[PDB]
Order: structure tokens, then sequence, then C-alpha cells
């Protein structure tokens, strides 16, 4: 009879936004005579003695539905998983809201991690929209990791797809190397200069490492980065001009945590609107019921629309996904973030500052090169090209023609025969 | 090395043989904190599974888990991925929910399961509609995630095949039962062998639905794998005759066997880290107040009592023993096919329809 909710929540202010939110959940949510404690957890430096406090608390209180709210996490793993793991055995979806990494896109691994945060493929297609303002078709991608990387290839490639083109180069390697710089140098004899790079914080710090002793920061070249590539050393080793991505309302953890906790608690309401009310049970002694309702609890929060807050429209799409995700384009100029442009889900607002680049003017940087370098194939066809070796070496010899047209030769490079 | 081993109650299977395969076994220890912890659980929960993990860890730093689950979920093994993700302990897994094929695994996880893939499984399941001569065969599938590969490696299969495979179009279930657009997929079903990937419940609906309208005969067939049938302890209501399910839940097949190859191939892998590296325990050590070298990429080429237990490159074996069980009219699972190393084994030659 008693409902229990588990917060992972430590932090005073917010606890007591959680208890006038848990208070406010029950007034206008309908006449139903259910009432909602709240359950907090304090600090551990690890993170299984973290989930020991969190499955106690769960499975002995007979919970509904799990809020993370820890994007500063004490060690370097930043890991959701446990709690997401444990309420995954019982079949029930956990909402994170700190990771935003595209192995929790996965539905394999990760069977019921849903989240309010979009991940870095939203991000690949807002820098897709701005290669549909600029015009800009032959981009060269750098990508570090590969759990996330494999799925913002394939979604560049479903973008290039929709535009019905090719990419130019794509780079995957092994992270934790410096030599990157051979890679980079052949990146530079490619036919464009737009450089898109998909990485760690670590990895971004090498490559802007490589790209500085190679001084890759001159005129033309396109600075268009994330989140993960300014936060730490690679916001230090970035140049001057890097364009960058900021969340609106995504920093501000009380509004968050307001707005995620009435998305659960309006979820929760809803579920109890119908029938099939069932409870995780317990974990003591000779009774090993499954939870039966996984799918009618799915078929209620994937299919769930709202209208409600603070951030903005919240509704969950199929992989659980935030919608119309209002963004802030910003620049680094001089080791300062500079607000330059607005976004929210259709269309890219610019404010009445200066876009300035590493390159040239405040226009886009030109770095297209396909014209300069054209390796112009031909065949051997009897009265269109003909090929004739050299007098000594690598000469040509000026002969004349009946109608005082010198025959202007070009320097080729021509085999003997096939491979037989 | 110290490997505790904790069971639950599959397969009428106790504890005491667990404290018996130490003392006789174990000859050749080259490490010396060779020790086990024999544990039984009656519920499965997470509770006493972190409660078993900073139990033991701090027990004199067991670097091994052995679990049993009776479950229908593979997550469970991922719980154990938690402990391959934080402490980097290797933990074998062995039967039941811990060892259930999932789709894609982490390369940075030193986890593994014990059995063959979905396309090694699908690669038996049409070696055996090879060997029985029914070309003609259906895929009705739903929206169970896990179902871009097997679809795909039929595909690949069918569009590849030297036998002339008639693959009809795959019945995609959106939404459930509603008998008004499913049932002119159902009627356009004349195939033989009708496959089917999806949870239980789904399963024992559209097995309810095929014997509520008739799509239960002789002729109509129903090949599943061991993530659709799931265990051979629970049997749901309305199955048809002539359920051929492919699985490794056997009942005479010794447990004791599976974690004795598992301790072998652990204490393999810890007398071959023991020549290289001097510290061998290097994990965490306990759960109160916070890698340089994992044995994920260094047992593959383990052999433990001339059986090849090798690894393979995603994390299971390169050469289980798959169990094809069949239904017939008293209810009961009894199995019939088995797995050699290379090609396939057939006991019963003649068919029962
Ligand atoms: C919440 O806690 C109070 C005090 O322990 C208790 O009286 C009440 O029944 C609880 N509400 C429910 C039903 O969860
Ligand atoms: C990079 O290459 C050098 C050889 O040029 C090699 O000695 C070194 O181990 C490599 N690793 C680093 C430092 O990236
Ligand atoms: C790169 O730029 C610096 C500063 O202008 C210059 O000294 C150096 O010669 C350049 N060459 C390299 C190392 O890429
Ligand atoms: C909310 O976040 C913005 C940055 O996006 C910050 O400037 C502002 O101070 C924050 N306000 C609150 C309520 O903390
Ligand atoms: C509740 O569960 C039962 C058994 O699964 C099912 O028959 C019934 O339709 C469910 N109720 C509703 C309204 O979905
Ligand atoms: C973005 O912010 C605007 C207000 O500036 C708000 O109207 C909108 O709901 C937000 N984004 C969405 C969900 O379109
Ligand atoms: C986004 O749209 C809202 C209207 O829905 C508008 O008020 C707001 O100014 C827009 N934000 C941008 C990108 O300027
Ligand atoms: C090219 O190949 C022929 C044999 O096919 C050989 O006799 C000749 O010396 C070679 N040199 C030329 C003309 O390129
Ligand atoms: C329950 O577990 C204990 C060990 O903790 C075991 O001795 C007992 O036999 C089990 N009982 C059953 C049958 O579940
Ligand atoms: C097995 O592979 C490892 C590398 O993972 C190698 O060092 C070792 O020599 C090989 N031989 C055996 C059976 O230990
Ligand atoms: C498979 O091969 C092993 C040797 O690696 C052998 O001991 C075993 O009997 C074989 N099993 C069969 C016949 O499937």
């Amino acid at each position: 009879k008693i409902v229990n909710i588990g917060a992972v929540l430590s932090t005073r202010k917010h606890e007591q936004m959680f208890r006038e939110a848990v208070n406010q959940a029950n007034k206008r949510h309908g006449s139903w005579k259910i009432q909602l404690n709240a359950t907090s957890v304090t600090h551990k430096p690890n993170a299984i003695q973290m989930a020991l406090s969190v499955c106690e608390d769960l499975i002995s209180s007979q919970v509904y539905a799990i809020l993370v709210s820890h994007p500063p996490t004490p060690n370097d793993h930043f890991t959701p998983t446990p709690v997401s793991y444990t309420a995954g055995f019982y079949r029930i979806p956990v909402l994170g809201l700190t990771t935003r990494m595209s192995i929790y896109s996965d539905k394999s691994i990760h069977l019921s991690f849903l989240r309010t945060v979009p991940p870095y493929s939203h991000q690949s297609s807002v820098w897709f929209e701005m290669m549909r303002v600029y015009n800009w078709n032959h981009i060269i991608l750098l990508v570090s990791d590969d759990h996330e990387g494999r799925a913002a290839q394939k979604r560049l490639e479903t973008l290039l797809e929709e535009r019905e083109s090719k990419a130019e180069k794509v780079l995957q390697f092994d992270p934790g190397t410096k030599n990157v710089t051979a890679l980079l140098m052949e990146a530079r004899e490619l036919e464009a200069r737009v450089i898109i790079l998909s990485a760690s914080e670590d990895d971004a710090a090498t490559v802007y490492r490589a790209a500085a002793m190679l001084n890759m920061t001159g005129s033309g070249y396109v600075w268009l980065v994330g989140e993960r590539e300014i936060s730490g050393n690679a916001l230090r080793y970035a140049p001057d001009g890097i364009i960058g991505l900021q969340l609106i309302n995504g920093k501000n953890e009380s509004a968050h945590i307001s707005d995620a906790v009435g998305v659960v608690a309006q979820a929760v309401h809803e579920l109890l609107e119908k029938e099939n009310i069932t409870d995780p049970p317990r974990g003591c002694v000779g009774n090993t019921n499954i939870w039966k309702t996984g799918p009618l609890f799915k078929r209620v929060l994937m299919s769930s629309k709202y209208a409600d807050g603070v951030t903005g429209r919240v509704e969950f799409n199929e992989d659980g996904d935030r919608k119309f995700a209002n963004y802030s384009i910003m620049n680094l100029q001089n080791r300062k973030l500079v607000q330059v442009g607005i976004y929210n889900g259709t269309h890219v607002i610019p404010n009445d500052r200066k876009i300035i680049w590493p390159g040239g003017e405040t226009e886009k940087p030109r770095g297209y090169q396909m014209s300069t370098r054209l390796k112009i194939v031909t065949i051997h066809q009897e009265p269109f090209v003909y090929v004739k070796p050299t007098m000594s070496d690598g000469t040509c010899k000026e002969e004349f023609t009946v109608n005082g047209d010198p025959v202007k030769k070009v320097i080729c490079t021509g085999p003997n025969d096939t491979s037989p | 090395l110290n490997i505790a081993v904790l069971l639950g109650h599959s397969h009428d299977v106790t504890e005491r043989e667990l404290r018996n395969l130490w003392g006789p076994e174990q000859a050749t220890g080259l490490p010396l904190d060779v020790n086990v912890v024999a544990l039984l659980m009656n519920r499965t929960d997470p509770k006493s599974l972190i409660t078993h993990v900073c139990d033991l860890m701090s027990g004199a730093r067991i670097h091994g888990l052995v679990f049993g689950d009776d479950t229908d979920q593979e997550a469970v093994a991922q719980m154990l991925d938690f402990i391959s993700s934080q402490t980097f302990i290797p933990i074998l897994g062995i039967h039941g929910g811990a060892s259930m094929i999932m789709a894609d695994k982490d390369p940075t996880s030193t986890f593994f399961q014990f059995g063959a893939s979905i396309q090694q499984q699908a690669t038996v399941m049409l070696k055996i509609m090879q060997d029985y001569d029914w070309h003609v065969f259906s895929l009705v599938t739903t929206i169970f995630p896990g179902y871009r590969d097997f679809i795909s490696f039929i595909k690949t299969t069918v569009d590849n095949s030297f036998v002339g495979w008639d693959m009809q179009n795959v019945i995609t279930l959106d939404t459930s039962f509603e008998d008004a657009k499913t049932q002119v997929q159902l009627k356009k079903i004349h195939s033989s062998v009708i496959l089917l990937y999806c949870s239980k419940d789904e399963a024992v609906l559209i097995l309810s639905e095929a014997r509520s309208l008739g799509l239960t005969g002789y002729d109509f067939f129903w090949i599943v794998p061991s993530l659709v049938s799931g265990n051979t302890e629970l049997i749901p209501k309305e199955f048809p005759s002539g359920l051929i399910s492919v699985s490794y839940d056997d009942w005479d097949y010794s447990l004791e066997a599976r974690v004795r190859d598992g301790l072998g191939i652990l204490t393999t892998a810890a007398s071959s880290m023991l020549e290289k590296f001097s510290y061998i325990p290097e994990a965490k050590a306990s759960c109160y107040g916070q890698p340089l070298h994992t044995l994920h990429q260094f047992m593959v080429n383990v052999t433990w009592d001339g059986k090849d237990l090798s690894f393979t490159e995603e994390g299971y074996q390169v050469h289980p023993r798959l169990v094809v069980i069949v239904l017939n009219k008293d209810r009961e699972w009894e199995k019939v096919g088995k797995w050699e190393n290379q090609t396939l084994s057939l006991r019963h030659a003649v068919w029962p329809r």
C-alpha cells in the first residue's frame, strides 16, 4: 500500500525541490488515494556501494520508477548503468538524466534505459543543417571512439542518403596513441578542408595538439565541434574561433529535476488510469516471480505525449529521446564563449553578433580545393589520346601540324602493358 | 585464483559437489590462492547479487564469480557485465539467464558466455531444415529488438542459397492482436515452417491465435530458438503439437561438468598469466572508500580436458553443444538433436509428424 520513489539525489536544495515536486504531483493529478514518499541516497566514492544502497532502497520498498540526477559523478566512469540494470532485471525502465552516449541508445545492451536528453546524432543532424546553410558537400570525418562512432557514421550516411550524395573521407582509429599527425597530413591533401570531429575529451586534446604541431589553424579550415570538444583541456587546446554547441536549460539542474519528476509522475498516474496494476516483488526467500506488465508499461511510456515543462515540449520518440531540442551555437572568441546563434528544432537563428572563424572573414571558410588537383584519367584511344614515349628524360618533342598548330603535349604517366 | 561459485535450484543441482570439486581436483595449481566459496540463493534478485559482490570481493580478494540463473532474460548476465565494467573480473556465463544469447556485446568488457550465437543457431536450424527437405518456409517477426541481424542473415542465406529456399515475405506485428488486419497475414501463410522471433508471452498469444484459427496443422510446423521458448521447467498454455525448440537447457547434461570446465579455463588463464606478470590480483579490493592486466584477450587459446573450449572474437565458445528438443502429445520436451564440432548429428532419422 506504500509507494516509495527511487531518487539518486543528495544536494539539499534539490532535495527540497524534489519534496515540493512530490507534494505537487498528488494535488491536481486526480482524486486517486495513493501517497508518494521520498527516498534519497548519499555520496559514495565507488559505484557498487551506491548500487547496493539503491537496490536496498528499491527492492525492499516496492518502487515504481527511478530518477538519477548526478552529472558531477566523482569517478571518471560516468555510468548510470548499475541502477538501470538492476531495474532492467525486473523489466523496469530508468529515465537517466546525465549521459548522452550512443551506447545507451542501443536497445540490445540497455534494454529499457530511457532518457530525456538527445544523443550526439542530433548534434550531427545540426551539423548537417549547418551544411545546408552554406552549401557544404565534401566533409572530412574524424572519430576516435567505436561505440558511438558506428551510430554517428550510420546517421551521417542516413543524412547523406537524404541528400543523395556521398562523403569524402572518414577516419576511425585507436585512441590512446599520439601518432595521429600522419593521418592529418593525409587528410590535408584531400579535396576539401571541412573538419568534423567526434571524440572524447582526451582524444580531442590529442588531435588539437597534433593540429597545433602541424599548423591546421590557418585559412579555410572549418572548425565545427560539439560538447565534449569544448570541455576540459580540449577547451584549452582549441583555436580561437572554434564553433561549439551549448544546451539550453540542460545545465540548469533544478528545473531539469522538476521537469523530470513531472514527466515521471504524469507517466505513473497515466499507468494508474488503466487496469493491471502490478508491483515489483521482494528478494528474501523462495519466490522468483517475474514482472508481467513489461510491454504494457512500455506501451504507456514509449507512446506518451507531453505538453508541460520548464525546459520545453518533451516527447519520447521510438528510441526514447528529446524532440525539438533548443541549442546554442557558440563561438570561442579569444578563450571566451560568445553566443553567435540559437537553434529551434526546425530553423537556425543567429543573433546580431559576428561569427568569427580561425580562417578568413566572418563568412564561411573557403576550404575548397577540389579543382586545383584533378586526377585526369583517360584510356588509350587511338584517334583521341596519342601516347608517345619521351626522347631522353620526360621531355616532349614539339611536333608541327599542317595548319600551323603546334602540338601541345602534356607530361602524362603512361604504362606499357596490362598486368599479364 | 579465489573463485566463488553460487547456484540456485536449476536441474536439481545441489551444493555439496561444489565442495567436493576442489579437494581431489586442481592438482596442477600454479596459483597458491586457489579457494572456492560455494553459495546458494533462493530468489533471483540484484540485491543479493550486489550483497555477495561486496561480501566476497572483500573476502580475501575473490576474483571469480559463477552464477546459476533460472529466469528467461539475458540481461541477468548484463548484471555480471557491471562486474566486468568496474572491477574487470572475467566471468564465464555458465547456464540459464546468465548465458542466454544477446545481439551485440562490447570489446571493452571482459565478460564471456557459453553457447553459439544467433547466426550459428540459424545455421544449425537451416541445416535441420535442409536435412528434412522443408524448402518453403515463412518468417513472422515482431518489434522485439535484436531482429535486424536474424532477418538479414536469412536474407543473405536465401539470396546465396545453393538449394533454392523459397522465402516468404516478413510478417511484421507492430501492435497486439486485433483479428482485423493480422488475419490477412495469417491466411497468406501456406508454407511448412513458420519461423518466430519474439518474447515468451507474445509467442503464447501468437500460438493461441494460430490454434484458434486452425493454423496449427501437421504441415504447419513451429521451429523456435532458445529466446522464444525459454526454460524447460515452465510450460505455458496453447502450445501446438510439432513445436521444435533449439536451446541448451538439458536435464541429464552435467552442470558439474560446466562449472568444472569453467574453473579449468580460469585456472589455466591464471597459470598462463602467472608466467607473464607477477601481481595476479589487480582489481577492486572492497566496496569501501575508493585496469592494467585483464584476461579478456588472453585466455582465447584455452583447452581443458581435451575439448575445444576456445573463445571467439564476440565472447562465445567456438564449438558448443547445441540441444534440439521437440514437443510431443504428452506435454513434455524431449532432447532429439545434438551438434558436433563441424557437422550436425541427427539421432532420429525417421521424423515423426
Ligand atoms: C509515507 O510515509 C508516511 C510516514 O511513514 C506513511 O504514514 C504513509 O503511509 C506513506 N505513504 C505511502 C502510502 O506511501
Ligand atoms: C609513434 O611512432 C613512433 C615511431 O615514429 C614509435 O616509436 C612510438 O612508439 C609511436 N607511439 C606514439 C608515441 O604515439
Ligand atoms: C608552425 O607554425 C609555427 C609558428 O608560426 C612555426 O614556427 C613553425 O615553423 C610551423 N611549422 C610546423 C612545426 O608545423
Ligand atoms: C541556468 O543555466 C545558464 C547557462 O545555460 C546559466 O547562465 C544560468 O545562471 C543558470 N541559472 C540557474 C537558475 O542556475
Ligand atoms: C489486463 O491483463 C489481462 C491478462 O493479461 C488482459 O486480458 C487484459 O486485457 C488487461 N487489461 C487491459 C484493459 O488491458
Ligand atoms: C525552445 O524555446 C522556446 C522559447 O524560446 C520554446 O517556445 C520551445 O518550446 C523550445 N523548444 C521546442 C520544444 O520547440
Ligand atoms: C523558437 O520558436 C519560438 C516560437 O515557438 C520563438 O518564440 C523563439 O524566438 C524561437 N527561437 C529562436 C531560434 O529564435
Ligand atoms: C613494352 O613492352 C614490349 C613487349 O610487349 C617491349 O618489347 C617493349 O620494349 C616495352 N617498351 C615500351 C615500348 O614501352
Ligand atoms: C534456500 O537457500 C538456502 C541457502 O541460503 C538453502 O540451504 C535452502 O535449501 C534453500 N531453500 C529452498 C529449497 O529454496
Ligand atoms: C596464447 O595467447 C597469448 C596471447 O593472448 C600468448 O601470449 C600465449 O603464448 C599463447 N599460448 C598459450 C596457450 O598460453
Ligand atoms: C570435438 O573435438 C574435440 C577435440 O578438440 C574432441 O575431443 C571431441 O570428441 C569432439 N566432439 C565431437 C565429436 O563433436
